[PDB]
RNA sequence: GGAACUUUACCAGAUCCGGACAGGAUGAGGAUUGACAGAUUGAGUGUUCUUUCUCGAUUCCCUGAAUGGUGGUGCAUGGCCGCUUAUGGUCGGUGGAGUGAUUUGUUUGGUUGAUUCCGUCAACGGACGAGAUCCAAGCUGCCCAGUAGAAUUCAGAAUUGCCCAUAGGAUAGCAUUCGGGAAUUCUUCUCUGCGGGAUUCCUUUGUAUGCACAAGGUGAAAUUUUGGGCAACAGCAGGUCUGUGAUGCUCCUCAAUGUUCUGGGCGACACGCGCACUACAAUGUCAGUGAGAACAAGAACGAACCUACUUGAUCAAAAGAGUGGGGAAACCCCGGAAUCACAUAGACCCACUUGGGACCGAGGAUUGCAAUUAUUGGUCGCGCAACGAGGAAUGUCUCGUAGGCGCAGCUCAUCAAACUGUGCCGAUUACGUCCCU
């Protein structure tokens, strides 16, 4: 019965552990915005080519 | 807090001398003049040229200046 | 159901990024220096801009093939979909990019990092640059990392006018003592076109018009 | 469960030799879908990494990582041991290769 | 007659006002009637993040900014004429929709 | 970094191999995989066992290896960030001085936020930084509207003139209105890509050559226009190996520091400190009425996401249910926010009081796989908990600013006393100095 047990938390999809970065499958500091789904430092390192630049 | 930086009175200068004959008293004539005679992406930039310009012009009525050689 | 055109935005800002983020990894011995893409209903254009054509497309297209293969697998464009072009730099010199990857291959041959840096820089102001800056940084010398940097002609570091007039490229080189970085910055020089360069004067230049 | 039924790897095999790469997304928990032939199969994507793992230990693929994918590619002599592997023609060629 | 509408979205202003240009001139050129180009409302998308990875000094913020400009031209024309003028080289980024209004 | 599980790195247990590959042992006469029932167990968990099946060469065992790790070392590193350091700073070439370290340039006078300028000059020339550039506000031009509006013309419908309230003061006029229908016409208001506009420009004073300054004018705007972003060179053993498939070297590696699953913990206190929120009331608290923002977000044949309307309702709230709309200038939405206003002829009348709302009791509903006030709303109780303005000390701030007030986004299945933005009401004081730092 371990096929069943292994993972089975994992398989309802719920909460922080859940989702994780789309770059580096990191589940901290995630930034939903937008559906975007980058943690806040891989944003900062991808946002050039994203398409955001830092004005203001 | 108005000081002309060496950037506008070089440009100024340079435009003295070159274009003596068609700057006069007023600001804004010499700001037409100056936008056609020079390339600068600022239009601040070219706004305090012809500023100085002015002021050089003015200047050079009341006798020679320092900087500025004419014929 | 269709999405928001927000949401449009940021799909394609974030396939840009991924599809950036595969070729360069790819392409990493070969002088890649960027990507750009045409989207049409007939189909999707990608353009690889790179050094060595040769071997980004390999014999008969074999590796630009390859690449189409891989890049039509992972994001599922149908048949016909996709078609991947590779193009050479005009000026390889003024390519931060290319840079890097020559210092980086400099660098894994055991060579002197004064003395690849400043072949770098000879090499990048010889085409037409108007100022060049390589840094070096990491174990060189010990367990006490420095940092080395060597510099000629002129460069702008400061408003946003760097960000057009100046290119800039980092990578961390893997040695056996641990991480090493290398920086290269370019300052463009003035191209009317604007294929290189920014194409307008600096925004602090004033050129008077000689009269007729 | 890495284990691997037979005629999953064979479908991943033939899948890998007809389109020269494979693209997998690397995710524990997931299902990668490949098209042989028309239709379509599934196999469970920690299958495919443990045959993409023996196959690369073996020196017969090449790897590449970014953004939680995979992008495998068979090399000469992964391509001849496909090509054995399968009992296929000596004439059988990947579509990357095909001109 | 009937009414075709053309979205015009893009992330480069430079971009979406040049093909806007192109299109208001292949228009002209087909001597159909042109409500438009209406320059739609600019919309920003900031995300705002801390600058530093993990936690240490001054708490200082980055903020990027990304602005979407829209265009939409309405041409009464048919179907096949508005495909007709839709038919150029069309800058990269610039994405083009063509609508049927009731 | 607002942690129920997950996250999670910690604790008590139990699983899996996610030990590839290579060399040997066994092995279709079956290497192995997975399990019914009983029992072992926290586990109607083949974890292991009994007893029976089922797969099929994928795997097991055993040696070297390998892999993964929010393991260590940030005093081995990369990248990034913070700080020195918000100020005006930095460095070559050639020349000059010196035996040299070094120095001059780059000092001095006036001016400027400014190593900003003028002047002088053993320097002359250059390079960065400052300035310029960039992004938002304010004024404005061309464009432009069937996702913004307006005005007129026909309609249709409503009030309609002796009227003066419980007494109804003061405050303009001497035919009007109806976002529950058409028709033209147009761009004042809204939308915006590129432009214009401001510069010490003009006039006086003191400076008195210049560089400038102060008052005033012109003006939407009058001095870095206002607010941001960017920001040199040197360093710090400053932070991060808990962002990454960034990493050297080291530690563990099958009863594992890998990975899952179960249950706890990260939240425990008669304790101390930092940062908030709510208050101590009458310039108020309650009940009513009025007029009225701005940034924003909305879902993955349909289905998630956000909503309006209706209903529930022949009788509390919170709910629960339908029918629609919205991919977002289109629906929400004429965005009825709270500060606020009210000649409401309302209650309270200086008290720990109708101030305060801590703590706690009982019903009920909702999110979620899982919730005993430690999810979170709502109802009635409790309020007899301090608290009546706060010692020594101490923070921030000069104009749409402080303060006050809400709103949105972000976290987010559920939960803001937080942060990031937004608009609303809107001052006192100074326009100085080097006393303190
Ligand atoms: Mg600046
Ligand atoms: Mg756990
Ligand atoms: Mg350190
Ligand atoms: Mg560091
Ligand atoms: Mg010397
Ligand atoms: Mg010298
Ligand atoms: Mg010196
Ligand atoms: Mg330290
Ligand atoms: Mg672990
Ligand atoms: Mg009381
Ligand atoms: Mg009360
Ligand atoms: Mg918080
Ligand atoms: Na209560």
């Amino acid at each position: 019965g371990h096929l069943d047990q292994w993972r089975s938390r994992q398989k309802i999809g719920m909460g922080k552990g859940a989702r994780c970065c789309v770059i580096c499958s990191n589940q901290k500091a995630l930034i939903r915005k937008y559906e975007l789904n980058v943690c806040r430092q891989c944003f900062r390192e991808n946002a050039e080519h994203i398409g955001f630049t830092k004005l203001r | 807090g108005k000081i002309r930086t060496k950037t506008v009175k070089r440009a100024s200068r340079q435009v003295v001398e070159k274009y003596y004959s068609k700057l006069n008293f007023d600001f804004y004539q010499n700001k037409r003049v100056i936008m056609d005679v020079t390339i600068a992406e600022s239009k601040k930039l070219k706004n305090k040229i012809a500023g100085y310009t002015t002021h050089i012009m003015k200047r050079l009525a009341r006798g020679p200046v320092r900087g500025i050689s004419l014929k | 159901g269709p999405l928001s055109k927000k949401r449009m935005i940021i799909r394609d800002g974030v396939f840009y990024a991924e599809l950036f983020e595969f070729l360069k990894r790819e392409l990493a011995e070969e002088g890649f220096s960027g990507v750009s893409y045409h989207v049409t209903t007939l189909r999707t254009e990608i353009v690889i801009k790179a050094t060595k054509t040769r071997e980004v497309l390999g014999v008969n297209g074999r590796r630009i093939r390859e690449l189409t293969a891989c890049i039509q697998q992972r994001f599922n464009y149908k048949e016909g979909k996709l078609q991947l072009y590779v193009e050479r730099v005009e000026v390889r010199g003024l390519s931060a990019m290319a840079q890097v990857e020559s210092l980086r291959f400099k660098l894994l041959s055991n060579l002197q990092v004064r003395r690849a840096a400043m072949g770098i820089i000879r090499y990048v102001m010889e085409s037409g640059a108007k100022g060049c800056e390589v840094t070096v940084g990491g174990k060189i010398k010990g367990q006490r990392a420095k940092s080395m940097t060597f510099r000629d002609g002129y460069m702008i570091k400061s408003g946003t006018a760097h960000k057009s007039f100046v290119d800039s490229a980092c990578r961390h080189c893997y040695m056996r003592a641990g991480c090493i970085g290398v920086k290269v910055k370019i300052m463009l020089p003035g191209d009317s076109t604007g294929r290189n360069g920014p194409s307008e004067p600096l925004p602090d230049v004033i050129t008077v018009i000689e009269p007729k | 469960s890495t284990y691997v039924p037979k005629p999953s790897r064979d479908n991943v095999y033939r899948f890998f030799f007809t389109e020269g790469v494979i693209a997998c997304k690397k995710d524990r928990m997931g299902t990668w879908t490949g098209t042989l032939g028309g239709n379509t199969f599934t196999v469970p994507c920690i299958q495919v990494m443990q045959l993409m793992r023996s196959l690369k230990s073996r020196n017969l693929i090449k790897e590449q990582y970014a953004w939680r994918h995979y992008y495998w590619t068979l090399n000469d002599e992964g391509i001849a041991y496909m090509r054995s592997y399968l009992h296929l023609a000596p004439s059988a060629m990947p579509n990357t290769q095909k001109p | 007659g009937q009414t075709v509408r053309l979205t015009i979205t893009s992330r480069n202003a430079k971009a979406v006002e040049s093909v806007t240009s192109q299109l208001l001139t292949r228009a002209r050129d087909e001597k159909v009637t042109i409500h438009g180009p209406v320059r739609l409302p600019t919309r920003t998308l900031k995300i705002t993040t801390r600058k530093t990875p993990c936690g240490n000094g001054t708490n200082t913020w980055d903020t990027f900014e990304l602005k979407i400009y829209k265009r939409i031209i309405d041409l009464h024309a048919p179907t096949e004429q508005v495909k007709k003028i839709t038919s150029f080289t069309m800058e990269s980024g610039v994405d083009v929709s063509i609508t049927i209004l009731d």
